[PDB]
């Protein structure tokens, strides 16, 4: 925004550049998706095999 | 009643790993992923079993006896006052060195119950 509202241009809304914040939450489901897919094939598995009472 | 001893454990053998894999679960934890999947071994100079298979231990220990032996034996006005000198000849008397198998005789304890209760 520093770099956008500099001169006649004023502090209005307009202002799309979307590019960077995209890339940072893009790099975040990068490492959001291991995390999740463990653990939502445990919570199907739990739902579809059952709880274990004292295994582990 | 509820408040009970146990007088036996809880056997083994029934969960999680234990016949056929409790049935072949779909369940795991996180500290069961991948993580430290190469073993070590000993290399030529720190103690392989090539290097220790030769080696005669009693004449390195003796050697090593010997000089830790060797080390230890190297290292090692108002004259009118009601009271004279009551320490005369009381070189700190080595308590420091002695050591107790006494938790409430030991001289740690004596040191904690004299820093931290006033
Ligand atoms: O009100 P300020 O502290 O001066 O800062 C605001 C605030 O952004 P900050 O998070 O940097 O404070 C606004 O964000 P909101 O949290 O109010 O949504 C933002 O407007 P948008 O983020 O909605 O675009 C606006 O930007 P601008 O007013 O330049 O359009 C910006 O003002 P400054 O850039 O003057 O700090």
């Amino acid at each position: 925004y520093y770099r956008f509202n500099t001169g006649p241009v004023g502090k209005g809304p307009g202002c799309g550049f979307w590019a960077a914040g995209w890339r940072v939450w893009l790099f975040f489901m990068r490492g959001i998706t291991p995390l999740l897919e463990r653990w939502l094939g445990n919570l199907l598995a739990r739902q579809f095999e059952g709880r274990h009472s004292k295994g582990v | 009643t509820a408040a009970r001893p146990t007088f036996e454990p809880a056997r083994g053998g029934r969960g999680k790993g234990e016949g056929d894999l409790s049935q072949l679960s779909k369940q795991y934890s996180s500290r069961d992923l991948p993580s430290h999947t190469k073993i070590k071994y000993r290399q030529t100079t720190q103690d392989a079993p090539e290097e220790v298979r030769n080696r005669d231990f009693r004449r390195e220990l003796e050697e090593r006896e010997r000089a830790a032996a060797r080390e230890k034996n190297r290292d090692r006005w108002d004259d009118d006052v009601v009271f004279k000198n009551c320490a005369k000849g009381v070189d700190d008397q080595k308590k420091d060195k002695r050591f107790v198998n006494d938790t409430l005789r030991s001289e740690f304890h004596k040191k904690f119950m004299e820093k931290y209760i006033k």
